[PDB]
């Protein structure tokens, strides 16, 4: 509703991005606007739906919907890009990637938190579902977009998110694929305000769903620690990882 | 003392200005604050409440997790 | 095609930082997100008269419909009483306007992000003009352009943006003073200049108006134009392009990008992170 619609034929470049589980992301070039735009397609209503969701969630740590694609021959959701792809590239692939510093992985989990904080502050809230380090974005310099909503349902609530945050934070902190086990070798103590780390993931994935963290708790208790850092290793770790790649 | 609004209004103090709820929502809720972070409890049950869901209400809350409360059995 | 509000009690720590022909700007932190959101504003708890109500209606219900990621999304608006208020996310490393008119905090600034920047702002305002009918923003300008943490860039301030309709500064006025889209390129090579060069134009403005409209431009001089800078006529001929007199000749915005192209294959983004420690260390 109320969003815009353009022709398939002011796409060009078409190029293999990824397969989601709501609809294949394809890197095609447009024509008017010639920039890689996420396509996504293939379920037509399942697509239809899906934008509209993102239409009514907008915030910067979000993708920003585009517009739509209606034509016959195929019906397609127009997004920006991502040069660098997912944090499974970057954490799951380890042979070329050499390191990855603590205040990058410290802000993905802050900008993961934020969002999902919103995404469940809204009138009226929402539920994600759909949560998962591949499905976690990063835009030219790694910051956290948000996409494939097809598990998030309008609205057991509060809690399947927040489980997948805590999961993810392990992981991101571990760079191994997963309950996961927080020793020294996964868990170095060279992390700084290791234990906070600790007893955060402990709680985020809590048995009883009461004792289950919310989302602002956990940005109001994280707070202090993305305080320690500066923004110069924020733009220097970045900077060193791509160096690393070359 | 607890019983009286008043005690929960002044328990109520130096309450954070990032809360989603007014003392005097809690209140009539029948809520009290203990003075650390933003731990809340009613006098009926003893129930002490966090993780506060920025669009749930103090009542429906309440009413959720403890529908036991004599408050709220009065109430309805 | 529904645009959430904002109750004034949610939104925290009003904090003044301009004022603006459509609002006074201003930052915030929203206690309930725990977000730090900037807002405008016309007035603070006074009568809210009817027309300035539908103004900003108009101008949140135009910044739903159509956004880009290239532009500043809108967060909502409080429907106060008394109040009024735009309620828009906050890019934390702020606009251009100081950015470009700061010697003192900005003397340097790498000519890579330099043209970056001028790649981000044709895409957004190219895509502005696909939705039919096209918008014309009227008031694009160095401050109304604004970059987050990591200088990607964001317009903002629709408010006098009029739509284009069929049924047939005062220095920042084109020579065309009937809305005309080349206005859109007129503002964009003008602020293409003004991004190298860091300079104002207009630099008394009565004179202005029978100056730009008959076809004077700002001045063209060696120090602030100097060959070391690479592409340097592809640019003159770029803005002299832009800022022409009438519609006919003026490109449109897929020619600038085009020309554009060229010379921003001269950069790779390790030097765009590289050329960003500069500036943001320059300016501490
Ligand atoms: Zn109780």
């Amino acid at each position: 509703s109320a969003l815009p619609t353009i022709p398939y034929h002011k796409l060009a470049d078409l190029r293999y991005l990824s397969r989601g589980a709501s609809g294949t992301v394809s890197s095609a070039r447009h024509a008017d606007w010639r920039v890689q735009v996420a396509v996504k397609h293939l379920e037509r209503k399942d697509v239809l739906r899906e934008a509209e969701i993102l239409h009514k969630a907008r915030f910067s740590y979000i993708l920003p919907i585009l517009g739509i694609c209606n034509e016959p021959e195929f019906l397609g959701i127009v997004t920006e890009y991502m040069p660098n792809g997912s944090l499974n590239e970057l954490l799951h692939r380890k042979t070329e990637y050499p390191d990855v510093a603590w205040p990058l992985r410290f802000r993905i989990l802050h900008e993961i938190a934020l969002g999902v904080n919103y995404l469940h502050n809204m009138t009226p809230p929402l539920l994600h579902h759909d949560l998962k380090t591949q499905n976690i974005l990063l835009d030219n310099e790694f910051h956290v977009k948000i996409a494939d909503f097809g598990l998030s349902k309008w609205r057991a609530s509060i809690k399947h998110d927040i489980y997948s945050y805590a999961v993810i934070t392990w992981e991101v902190l571990s760079r191994k694929q997963p309950r996961p086990v927080i020793n020294e070798e996964s868990l170095p103590y060279d992390i700084p305000h290791r234990a906070r780390m600790i007893s955060l993931i402990e709680s985020g994935w809590a048995q009883n769903p009461d004792e289950r963290p919310s989302f602002l708790k956990c940005l109001i208790e994280l707070e202090p620690v993305l305080r320690t850092f500066e923004e110069i290793t924020f733009l220097e770790a970045v900077i060193q990882l791509k160096k690393t790649k070359l | 003392a607890m019983y009286s609004e008043e005690a929960r209004l002044k328990s109520f103090q130096n309450w954070p200005d990032y809360a989603h709820l007014t003392p005097r929502e809690l209140a009539s809720a029948g809520l009290y604050y203990t003075g650390i972070g933003d731990q809340v409890q009613c006098f009926c049950c003893g129930g002490k409440l966090k993780n506060w869901e920025p669009c749930d209400r103090a009542w429906s809350e309440h009413r959720r997790h403890f529908p036991n409360c004599f408050f709220v059995l009065g109430r309805n």
